[PDB]
């Protein structure tokens, strides 16, 4: 029983980062080295764990989080980072144990004139807690006067479209991200290497 | 780092004209662009965001276009209050060149050659041990002007400074002063101090000069 | 109602400190992106610093580790603490509410910061005597080696304004300013009309009247 990593990494559409997707990986055998040995990924960074030794490890569960962000935002998907993504969309904890995997998806996620399906949260009063997911669409109140759900001055829609467009520079191009979290608890281990 | 370059740096037009200013990003930035107006001594004012969306309050004679690397700000019919400097800003990115270097919109008029004057250092200054030589270009248009200092017919570089007046409120001309600064000992080592002026209103460069120690 | 007011700029020596304030009204600083933008004399806008609603702060590399952006939520005020100042930090500083993809829509009037090692000094005034050679002569006054800005110049106590060009000051490599004021007059008046430039330099309490004659 192999782990359905193919469902995740080769998924045909991806989620918006504000509504990032999470699949629970459990009760399976995980061959990680098919991912690590691959020349497919421009980012493959692990924390609290060595990427070489992944096939020798068992875990209680593995969570696979996936979404799409800008190229120059991939650096925010790491412990201790700040910015629009890390503060307002997807936050990793300081004691993160797992791997961050990303690759350029310009050929898939950009269209002529702009692909407007992928969204990010632009306005938020406070930072996200780690692994928090905010899918609210309340009009953001930037002043003292209440918005009453109506857009206007000091009353902005909190989500914005990336508008990916294939002539973008690399920092503005879409990248697909998969974040594997590993938790080791005082419970039976459902995910082991081969 | 994505850079914004604005061209031209100076642009002349007259009231009623259709004006178009260009800004380029060194890489594609979709529609993440904003345009600002700034008048001398005043804060920038936001005109367009998202490359093409007009800011609330801005007259409809302003429009922005472009997506990717080339963006254009257009003024359909120039108004007297529109003469200002216009700045380009890339959005959702704060690199060293977040703002473009700016384009100054100026008032067009007929060509006028400069009146050139040269002033030797005063005797009073020389007593202090320094000599400043001043060359004046009066009431010319366009802005474009080259001042070349020559000392005993040797082209002088690295020891002059220029400044230019704002465009005159009546006749729309400019004036320019170039100051060549030398120590007393160096000044007394040469005889012919000359200021050669090149400008569109002159069919050939005009030189004003004096021989040191002669009135 | 919606405005930004700045204060705190002034003269400081290199290595000194300055705290700029930016009092807001019409919006809440705690709920907005806020950035500082500066404009060195005669140059363009340079982005300086930025603070998020959630508290994250960012700085251009030219000020990295020397400036600190902060705010007071009760006073609805934005700050910029400026340490280890250098000459190149000389600029007009603006605060602005940053709406990101909607641009920066609210700007303050700006506060002026000057960083220099120069001693305050009143200018020397030297004549630019009319040439011995349309009947229009040009004469003037060279206002040299003063600090800090500004100097005002008038001619014949205000009675001569037609044809006066007082040029913008230029900063010399010594750190002192210099400017010239010129005027064109009828050549026929060089023998009969007195021409005096009135140079005023208020930071050094200097009022100087220089008379410009045709040279012998
Ligand atoms: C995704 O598909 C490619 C090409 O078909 C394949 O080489 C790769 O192993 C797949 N990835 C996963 C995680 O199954």
């Amino acid at each position: 029983n192999l782990c359905p990593f193919g469902e995740v990494f080769n998924a045909t559409r991806f989620a918006s980062v504000y509504a990032w997707n999470r699949k629970r990986i459990s009760n399976c055998v995980a061959d990680y080295s098919v991912l690590y040995n691959s020349a497919s990924f421009s980012t493959f960074k692990c924390y609290g764990v060595s990427p070489t030794k992944l096939n020798d490890l068992c875990f209680t569960n593995v969570y696979a989080d996936s979404f799409v962000i800008r190229g120059d935002e991939v650096r925010q998907i790491a412990p201790g980072q700040t910015g629009k993504i890390a503060d307002y969309n997807y936050k990793l904890p300081d004691d993160f144990t797992g791997c961050v995997i990303a690759w350029n998806s310009n050929n898939l996620d950009s269209k002529v004139g702009g692909n407007y399906n992928y969204l990010y949260r632009l306005f938020r009063k406070s930072n996200l807690k780690p692994f928090e997911r905010d899918i609210s669409t309340e009009i953001y109140q930037a002043g003292s006067t209440p918005c009453n759900g109506v857009e206007g001055f000091n009353c902005y829609f909190p989500l914005q479209s990336y508008g990916f467009q294939p002539t973008n520079g690399v920092g503005y191009q879409p990248y697909r991200v998969v974040v594997l979290s590993f938790e080791l608890l005082h419970a039976p281990a459902t995910v082991c290497g081969p | 780092d994505i850079q914004l370059t604005q061209s031209p740096s100076f642009l002349s037009a007259s009231v009623g004209d259709r004006v178009t200013i260009t800004c380029r990003a060194s890489q594609g930035i979709s529609s993440y662009l904003a345009w600002y107006q700034q008048k001398p001594g005043k804060a920038p004012k936001l005109l367009i965001y998202g490359a093409s969306t007009l800011q609330s309050g801005v007259p409809s004679r302003f429009s922005g276009s472009g997506s990717g690397t080339e963006f254009k700000l257009t003024i359909s019919s120039l108004q007297p209050e529109d003469f200002a400097t216009y700045y380009c800003q890339q959005l959702n990115n704060y690199p060293p060149v977040t703002f473009g270097q700016g384009t100054r919109l100026e008032i067009k008029r007929t060509v006028a050659a400069p009146s050139v004057f040269i002033f030797p250092p005063s005797d009073e200054q020389l007593k202090s041990g320094t000599a400043s030589v001043v060359c004046l270009l009066n009431n010319f248009y366009p802005r474009e002007a080259k001042v070349q200092w020559k000392v005993d017919n040797a082209l002088q570089s690295g020891n002059s400074q220029e400044s230019v007046t704002e465009q005159d409120s009546k006749d729309s001309t400019y004036s320019l002063s170039s100051t060549l600064t030398l120590s007393k000992a160096d000044y007394e080592k040469h005889k012919v101090y000359a200021c050669e002026v090149t400008h569109q209103g002159l069919s050939s460069p005009v030189t004003k000069s004096f021989n040191r120690g002669e009135c | 109602e919606v405005q930004l007011v700045e204060s705190g700029g002034g003269l400081v020596q290199p290595g000194g400190s300055l705290r700029l304030s930016c009092a807001a009204s019409g919006f809440t600083v705690r709920s907005n992106y806020m950035s500082w933008v500066r404009q060195a004399p005669g140059k363009g806008l340079e982005w300086v610093s930025l603070i998020y609603s959630g508290g994250s702060t960012y700085y251009a590399d030219s000020v990295k580790g020397r400036f600190i952006i902060s705010r007071d939520n009760s006073k609805n005020t934005l700050y910029l603490q400026m340490n280890s100042l250098r000459a190149e930090d000389t600029a007009v500083y603006y605060c602005a509410r940053d709406l990101a993809v909607y641009g920066m829509d609210v700007w303050g009037q700006g506060t002026t910061v000057t960083v220099s090692s120069a001693s305050t000094k009143g200018p020397s005034v030297f004549p630019l005597a009319p040439s011995s050679k349309g009947g229009t002569a040009a004469l003037g006054c060279l206002v040299k080696d003063y600090f800090p800005e500004p100097v005002t110049v008038s001619w014949n106590s205000g009675a001569l304004t037609s044809g006066v060009h007082t040029f913008p000051a230029v900063l010399q490599s010594s750190g002192l300013y210099s400017l010239s004021s010129v005027v064109t007059v009828p050549s026929s008046s060089l023998g009969t009309q007195t021409y005096i430039c009135n140079v005023n330099h208020k930071p050094s309490n200097t009022k100087v009247d220089k008379r410009v004659e045709p040279k012998s």
